[PDB]
DNA sequence: CTAGTTGATCTCATATCAGGAGAAGGAGCAGAGCG
């Protein structure tokens, strides 16, 4: 087995099959887990970041952590296309789980909250989309999730969209967001993701956008005298520090 | 920087703590002694305690407990550092090989936290679940056991009672269950918690908190057929179980509080209860059929004052004593016709808390002797450390003026020297020593008519006489002399020498070549020589043929021990000396690599030399000076190799060790000769000769500190020495109850004569003070001045002061009081001891308490309460002020060299005083900032000057190089771990500069010495490799051991070299001393470290 | 106490005895000293005081008018009178001074190279101690009542800052990121204060009543809210859950880390344990403060007991933290007391106030 | 029953001079108590 620093013991032959990158996620999110902190797993897509949830979820489950006796009810929220591949992804890579579908193709072929309920009592891995969960935001945060993992996250990128704030309503610090590029066109997007992991860490979104979106964009056009061009860096290099330990980008 | 040196000259011999258990085997019962740093292993044999290992902790040992873990063959040892050292040890002996093996080890000390009161607190689940720390207030540290950690991982439970006294594990409980007893301002509670490693926290107890005595103090934990808690008070002494409360308030234990106990039996039955008077009791546990009926506390006797107490088997308990000697005592079925079963089998000397010492050149010799106030209330008394052999005096006859010695077979098959032979005058007589019986018998063949001056046995089966007239070779078996040879010219030999084949006798200024045969004696050689013989040797040594080669020889006028090649008598060297005194004798013998020559003149000059066996000239010249008497030199072969004697007012061994000459001293008053003798009732013992009688014994030869022991009964405080007077001042203590009574008969009260204390000046259990006048040959107490009603004597200087010659006892008191915090009221009394009585000469009011007083250029240095003041002793005899000096919170130590006072401060920690004579007024000259809570102070140089914090650290300030000059620099840090007491300048001994001794309450004896720069840097360079190398027991890094420790600040060690570590390169093989001495060879390192060791 | 000295030098007690003991004793001495003075700078009343973390040599001191004054607390003139003088100040001329009242002034822990002072011109200014030019400026967008830095962090160095706003600031110093804020109160914080034990715990008292205790590496709100009764009046947490029946304006750890002290308006003290916060139910009495800002208490270090010195109005009050029991009430001032800090290796208390002095209360004798 | 198709139907994302009269407030200031 591999051990991390209190009681994180991953399997070893899950271990084996890992990257070294992916085990460095592991130990990150893990690290994380302790901090009661979310994060953004920036990996450039194609490294396989579902692979890295699924070996510290399975790591966190065995080692049986201590309201909770290792992973409780965990929901994942993923864009359509890809809620069978994760199934089958937790299916292969760690069979023991759990993985209920919330979908109208699905499994489970009743009313959709006593599924809700059933993994929220049995400690699945409730896996959704994004709209299924702008839609039930009143029956999904009603259930003391464990893990709130956003598949390619960056569909909150909008601080208002109804998606958005249905993300935002729920309570664990356990939100982990897994997305290739989170940041798209300007910062006020890298601000949402933020305020999902990690609610305050950049501030209030009026105060992030006036001390970090202003300068840093000012500091790109043509124009921009010098002055500003430092004023732009130095917030650069401020809004990397500040986001380094809850952005893993390999 | 400071370079310093500390070594331990006595290792602490205070027993801080003793468990008992299967540690070195199944089978064995171990006695694990704690003292401060020492952890001593010792097998309970049927008969007292034999000792197997002895380890050196890097820690002050503050929890030592055995647990045997399931599975496990033999107890593990658990022991917690002062420093919160946790370690879990095994012992694992593999045949000689013993080691002790570190099973797991940690650093337990919390960042932060409140150390608590009662003081650090280990116990151990009687499941061994986990180790339960209190080491902090509000916390209880647990170190689980069942999950096998090698990093001893422990987690704190918030504890809801944040005064706890004492604390248990319960026996018979499913869980792992604390009992404790805590204060809060309701009062003194016992309440139980289950500790979960699961949960990590605590959860309700079996039995309720409980209104308990106000004054309980301890927790007994009862094993499983009654389980439940003995709680131990001032007055009462109560049982819980949970819903059985027994209690009982035996009015015996009301006159002392009991602070130690055990439980004699495995199922609690019995417990041993030691007070801090020294009494023991014996607490039992009647069972009824199983609960508890009723408790019984019985007086078993008086033991020293007991710390730690373990019961071993048989009735044999160890009474571990801190304030005075450790006991092994016999608790027997049957009282001792004084209501007392304890019966004291052994006793080990504790050089108990040493509260003053003082260097005396006693006996006038050149070897430095310590006398310590060493002890507590029962348990003080004096004791006399110094350095010498050892002998016992078993054989004694006493001849008046003996001079002459030598061992004879007078049974010609044994090898043994059943003879002994004397010359006094112009006679011989004979001893025939006949196994331990002495009487004199003749033996044929030797003459009651002439002097001896040489008689012996020698080869072909014979035995030899040298007389004053002609020499004797008697054949030993059949009968008397069949060889004679004499003088031509018939003149008394003059000086003569002797070995088993050969002889050489002078006659006056021309010398005698005779050599042995069987049933003859050969002449051939002869030599005229310039002057008189003044003495020889032509002793084979490394023969290997049987014939010596080489003779050395003194002569008178010329003064020159020089050489002679034997079979031709000629110069092979001739060697002055000077002075105008006849070196009177002159030998030759191996230390272990060579024939060296020991010529000596008769003023103890002693000169060694390296003697080739081809050439025989004399260099290497080098000389030691020892005694005033003139000398004589004779070996004894020991086990090893030749040691030799030297026999004058101060006897002294000679002898190298690790090729290095040594010169011990023997603590005999005086020797004449010696002669070795191994008889069947006398193996390898020593028959030395005085001016009355002819002592035998024997030497051990271990250059162990020899320690006197003057018992006197009561708490000696401080101690000086009036040389004038011949007698040592000691300020004495002693506790009376009631008006007053003593409680036992003191040193004080036992005095030849007494006075008490008639001052004009100021008009349960109290301490009585008094003034012992002991004398320096017996010590006996020839006088005991008792102070005033409620008056303290702190200080004690002996000195003469002004211009007067009288050497005066000088005592600084203060008027104790309950109802204050601090006195006001204090006198400075001066006594003057003359013809067996102690006058009072002076007396001076002063308003505060005299903590230190040091005689200062004439003039009397005292320290009142928070001013450092200066007396004149005036042509009247009274002192009178001179300067005064205030900044300061309480000037409790003074010391002086020259115009400076250093005054260590209670918690300013030290301040360089100048006394400007031109003025006439102190002047602060540097002060160190740092808040260090002084113990001692002392000065070793000019500018460095020791210190003592009561954290157990050494600390050296100096003198730096504007205001930022008065400035003391910390330049040197180091953690003793040792509480010093005092400081004092000398040696106990005949590369290093100065030697300042301490005291400490543990009973170490160590030595602080100033290095030059380069050694210091290379004994820096040692003592990393050794840490590289040596590996402690409990995984400690010696950097953080000696590390200066204090709860406000944390630095690590410099300008001090551990002295222990570095003497340590010893007692490792070569490999590992390859592995030390990697990057100049290692015997130059060797030759360093005993050159290093030669200082104590 | 010569049987205190007695038994330390016989092994009888160990000398923590000895060193506790006589430290409590010195505290309840504690008087003020004529034979001690601060050097008068402040033209305006001294909001807050500071010796340094390590040495205890140097004392920092902000006024009301904006000048933070240094004061070297060691008597290096050979007499036993002495006045701390002044080293450094930043006084009126200096291009960085604050503009209005300086309300927190702190040394760095770990080192006393740099301290950092906040003030009501809403910047916190990170200070050189050696050029004693600012080395940063933050500012916030509402005056600042307060400011701490960690005791104990070796990891983080995060300042938390209160000030009118309902939130607290968190700026880290270590790449300068004034972002993170906590978000939980709903008005002014008064107070700030972190843990001395646990690197990352935070404590904030707000005017709203209520005391959380932070995570503040938890992204998930406050650990803990102080309730006065500890659940005899409990209700869905909206509005209950209040520390005090006025404005909470001020926290101190105990020494050790395991207690929180709280002082607010309503005059009480309370006692609270800072692993669950519950209430001990310490009494402590009547306390009065007034204060409309914070009001910067502390307690005693290394005695045998602990003692919390309280501004209670022109005096301070000295109590014991575990029984309540008031040992004294020093009285030297004029106006009311603002702050006092605790000097730990003399028992020294210093003490400024709105008239502009700056007292030194020593044990006697 | 089950895929497949097909409307709606929602969400989210993309970008730079010949007026006059009267009423209300404020400012300046004399002066009167008055503490």
């Amino acid at each position: 087995d591999a051990e991390f620093d209190e009681g994180f013991k991953v399997p070893g032959f899950l271990f084996k099959k890992l990257f070294k990158y992916q085990q460095t996620g592991v130990r990150w999110l893990w690290e994380l887990h302790c901090q009661q902190a979310g994060g953004i797993l920036g990996d450039e897509m194609g490294l396989g970041r579902t692979i890295q949830i699924i070996a510290f979820l399975a790591g966190l489950s065995y080692s049986k952590i201590r309201r909770f006796e290792g992973l409780g009810p965990t929901v994942i929220v993923c864009p359509t296309t890809v809620m069978h591949q994760w199934v089958k992804e937790f299916h292969t890579w760690w069979p023991p789980f759990r993985v209920a579908i919330l979908h109208e193709t699905g499994s489970y072929t009743h009313k959709k909250e006593k599924l809700i309920r059933d993994v929220a009592h049995c400690h699945g891995i409730l896996i959704t989309s994004y709209s299924y969960i702008r839609l039930m935001q009143d029956d999904i945060s009603r259930y003391d999730w464990h893990y709130v993992i956003l598949d390619e996250g960056h569909k909150i990128r909008n601080p208002n969209a109804a998606v958005t704030l249905a993300c935002k309503q729920f309570r664990t610090p356990h939100r982990i967001i897994l997305s290739g590029s989170p940041m798209q066109n300007n910062l006020r997007e890298l601000w949402s993701l933020f305020d999902f992991i990690f609610p305050g860490k950049l501030g209030t979104l009026p105060v992030f956008m006036e001390q970090f979106s202003v300068p840093i964009t000012m500091g790109g056009y043509s124009n921009a005298s010098p002055v500003q061009v430092k004023t732009a860096y130095k917030c650069a290099c401020v809004l990397r520090d500040t986001i380094n330990p809850y952005l893993l980008r390999r | 920087m400071s370079y310093n040196y500390v070594v331990t000259a006595q290792k602490p011999t205070a027993v801080n703590g003793c468990v008992t258990g299967h540690f070195t085997s199944a089978e064995d019962l171990n006695l694990l002694i704690a003292k401060n740093t020492r952890l001593e292993i010792y097998v309970v044999t049927a008969e007292g305690l034999r000792p197997v290992k002895e380890v050196g902790m890097y820690g002050k040992i503050a929890v030592m407990e055995l647990f045997r873990p399931k599975g496990e063959s033999k107890d593990l040892l658990f022991i917690l550092t002062a420093k919160y050292n946790a370690c879990i040890l095994e012992y694992k002996q593999s045949g000689e090989s013993i080691d002790i093996i570190t099973r797991a080890h940690g650093n337990v000390q919390d960042r932060i936290g409140r150390p608590s009161e009662t003081g650090i607190i280990g116990i151990i689940d009687p499941e061994c679940r986990m180790i339960g720390l209190r080491l902090y207030d509000g916390l209880f540290k647990v170190i689980p056991l069942d999950r096998d950690n090698k990093e001893l991982k422990a987690f704190n439970i918030r504890l809801e009672e944040l005064h706890v006294i004492d604390v248990k594990f319960l026996y018979g409980c499913q869980a792992p269950t604390i009992c404790f007893v805590y204060q809060d301002p309701q009062g003194r509670h016992v309440k139980t918690y289950e500790v979960s490693l699961r949960e990590k926290e605590f959860n309700k107890g079996p039995w309720k908190q409980e209104n308990v005595e106000a004054e309980a103090s301890m927790v007994i934990a009862v094993p499983e057929p009654f389980g439940g808690a003995i709680i131990i008070g001032q007055e009462s002494i109560t049982y819980h179980n949970g819903d059985k409360y027994l209690a009982i308030a035996p009015p015996i234990i009301k006159q002392s509080t009991i602070v130690c106990h055990n439980r004699v039996d495995p199922n609690g039955s019995r417990y041993l209860l030691g007070d801090m008077e020294g009494r023991l009791f014996m607490l039992l546990l009647e069972k009824e059929e199983v609960t508890l009926k009723d408790l019984r506390v019985e007086l078993l006797g008086e033991t020293s004052i007991a710390e730690c107490l373990t019961y071993l088997d048989n009735g044999v308990v160890f009474v571990g004593s801190r304030l005075g000697d450790s006991q092994l005592v016999k608790l027997n079925v049957d009282s001792n016709e004084q209501g007392s079963y304890v019966v004291a089998m052994e006793t080990f000397t504790n050089l108990g808390p040493i509260v003053d010492m003082c260097v005396v050149d006693l006996e006038r010799q050149g070897q430095g002797q310590l006398v310590t106030c060493s002890g507590a209330f029962k348990e003080g008394s004096l004791r006399i450390i110094r350095n010498g052999i050892g002998i016992h005096e078993h054989a004694s006859i006493d001849l008046p003026g003996i001079k002459g010695l030598w061992p004879l077979r007078s049974d010609p098959n044994r090898e043994t020297d059943d003879t002994l032979v004397l010359s006094f005058v112009g006679q011989t007589r004979v001893l025939m020593l006949n196994g331990e019986e002495v009487e004199e018998t003749e033996l044929m063949g030797f003459v009651d008519d002439q002097q001896t001056f040489f008689c012996g046995n020698v080869a072909h089966q014979q035995l030899i006489q040298i007389t004053s007239a002609s020499v004797r070779l008697v054949s030993q078996e059949p009968k008397a002399l069949v060889s004679e040879w004499k003088e031509p010219q018939a003149k008394n030999i003059s000086v003569a020498s002797c070995n088993s084949s050969q002889v050489v006798v002078a006659v006056g200024r021309a010398l005698y070549y005779l050599q042995i045969h069987p049933q003859e004696l050969r002449q051939i050689s002869h030599t005229e020589m310039e002057h008189e013989v003044a003495c020889l040797d032509i002793t084979p040594l490394g023969d290997s043929n049987g014939l010596s080669p080489l003779c050395a020889i003194g002569l008178w006028t010329d003064i020159s021990a020089r050489i002679l090649k034997l079979p031709s008598f000629e110069l092979l060297h001739k060697e002055m000396l000077g002075g105008e005194i006849i070196p009177r004798s002159i030998l030759m013998t191996t230390f272990e690599s060579s024939h060296y020559l020991l010529c000596a003149l008769g003023d103890g000059a002693l000169f060694y030399f390296g003697l080739n066996i081809e050439t025989g000239l004399l260099s290497d010249r080098k000389k030691v000076t020892l005694g005033t008497q003139p000398t004589v030199l004779r070996t004894f072969r020991s086990l090893s190799t030749t040691n030799v004697f030297a026999c004058s007012d101060r006897p002294t061994v000679i002898y190298s060790s690790n090729h290095k000459l040594v010169f011990s001293n023997v603590n005999l008053k005086e020797v004449n000769y010696m002669c070795p003798l191994n008889s069947d009732g006398y193996p390898d013992s020593l028959a030395l000769a005085n001016n009355s009688t002819l002592t035998i014994g024997t030497i051990d030869e271990i250059q162990k500190l020899h320690i006197r022991t003057v018992p006197l009964y009561e708490s000696p405080r401080k101690i000086c020495y009036q040389e004038v007077s011949q007698c040592f001042g000691v300020l004495s203590s002693r506790i009376e109850v009631q008006g007053t009574t003593a409680l036992r008969p003191s040193a004080s009260t036992q005095a030849l004569s007494s006075s008490v204390s008639s001052s004009k000046l100021f008009s349960e259990e109290v301490e009585v003070h008094n003034l012992l006048i002991i004398d320096q040959h017996t010590f006996e107490v020839l006088h005991a001045h008792q102070f005033l009603q409620n008056e303290y004597a702190l200080s004690l200087v002996s000195c003469k002061l002004g211009k007067d010659p009288n050497t005066y006892f000088i005592v600084g008191t203060a008027m104790v009081y309950p109802e204050e915090a601090e006195p006001k009221q204090g006198r400075i009394v001066v006594f003057q001891y003359s013809d067996g009585k102690l006058q009072t000469v002076a007396e001076k009011e002063v308003k505060g308490a005299v903590y230190s007083m040091v005689e200062f250029n004439g003039k009397l240095l005292a320290s009142i309460n928070s001013t450092v003041r200066l007396y004149e002793w005036t042509t009247e005899k009274e002192l009178r002020t001179e300067c005064n000096h205030y900044n300061n919170i309480m000037a409790l130590y003074l010391k002086t060299k020259g115009d400076f006072i250093l005054v260590g401060d209670l918690m300013r920690s030290v301040l360089l005083l100048a006394y400007k004579p031109m003025e006439g007024n102190f002047e602060e000259i540097a002060r160190d900032f740092n808040p260090n809570w002084m113990s001692a102070v002392e000065i070793l140089d000019d500018d460095n000057f020791l210190g003592a914090e009561n954290a157990f650290n050494l600390f050296v300030c100096q003198k730096d190089s504007d205001e930022e000059r008065q400035h003391l620099q910390e330049v040197g840090l180091f953690h003793l771990g040792e509480f010093v007491n005092v400081f004092c300048h000398g040696s106990l001994v005949m590369p290093t500069q100065g030697s300042v001794l301490f005291g400490t309450v543990n009973g170490m004896i160590g030595l602080v010495t100033s290095l030059s720069e380069s050694w210091y840097n290379l004994l820096l360079d040692m003592q990393n490799r050794l840490n590289k190398v040596i590996k402690s027991v409990g995984k400690i890094e010696h950097s953080f051991w000696r590390s200066f420790h204090t709860e406000r600040k944390t630095e690590p060690a410099t300008g001090f070299i551990d002295g222990d570590l570095i003497e340590s390169f010893l007692d490792i093989s070569r490999p590992k001393m390859q592995e030390v001495v990697a990057n100049a060879t290692a015997d130059d390192l060797i030759k360093v470290v005993e050159e290093l060791t030669r200082i104590h | 106490m010569l049987g205190f000295l007695s038994a330390r030098q016989t092994g009888l007690e160990d000398p923590l005895r000895l060193r506790r003991a006589e430290s409590t004793r010195r505290v309840l001495g504690l008087e003020l000293n004529k034979d001690r003075d601060v050097e008068r700078i402040h033209g305006g009343g001294i909001n807050t005081l500071d010796i340094e973390p390590v040495e205890g040599r140097y004392m920092l001191s902000g006024g009301s008018d904006g000048v933070i004054v240094l004061y070297d607390l060691e008597n290096s003139s050979r007499q036993s009178y002495y006045t701390c003088k002044a080293v450094c100040s930043i006084g009126r001329d200096h291009p960085d001074v604050h503009r209005y009242s300086v309300e927190t002034v702190q040394w760095y822990p770990h080192d006393t190279g740099m301290f950092t002072s906040s003030s009501f011109d809403k910047t916190l200014k990170v200070w050189d101690t050696n050029t004693l030019q600012t080395a940063d400026v933050f500012n916030f967008e509402e005056t600042v009542y307060s400011h701490h830095m960690s005791p104990v962090s070796t990891k983080h160095c995060l300042v938390a800052v209160g000030t009118r706003g309902p939130k607290v600031q968190l700026c880290d110093l270590k790449s300068g990121s004034c972002s993170h804020i906590l978000q939980g109160h709903r008005q002014e914080i008064l107070a700030v204060s972190w843990s001395p034990r646990y690197d990352y715990i935070l404590a904030t008292a707000s005017a709203d009543s209520r005391v959380k205790l932070w995570d503040v590496r938890r992204a998930s709100g406050c650990l803990i809210t102080l309730d006065q009764h500890n659940g005899k009046k409990s209700q869905a947490v909206e509005s209950a859950n209040t520390a005090h029946n006025g404005k909470v304006n001020g926290l101190c750890f105990t020494s050790d880390g395991l207690h929180l002290l709280t002082v607010g308006t309503d005059n009480r003290m309370r006692l609270w344990n800072s692993s669950n916060g519950e209430n001990t139910l310490v009494n402590y009495g009547k306390v009065c403060n007034n204060s409309k800002k914070g009001l910067k208490f502390t307690v005693s270090c290394g005695c045998s007991s602990e003692f919390v010195f309280v501004p209670y109005g022109s005096t301070i009050a000295v109590y014991t933290v575990y029984s309540g029991e008031q040992i004294t009430m020093l009285k030297g001032h004029y106006k009311t007391v603002d702050c006092c800090v605790f000097q730990s290796n003399f028992q020294e208390l210093y003490s400024g106030s709105r008239d502009c002095n700056i007292l030194a209360w020593v044990p006697s004798l």
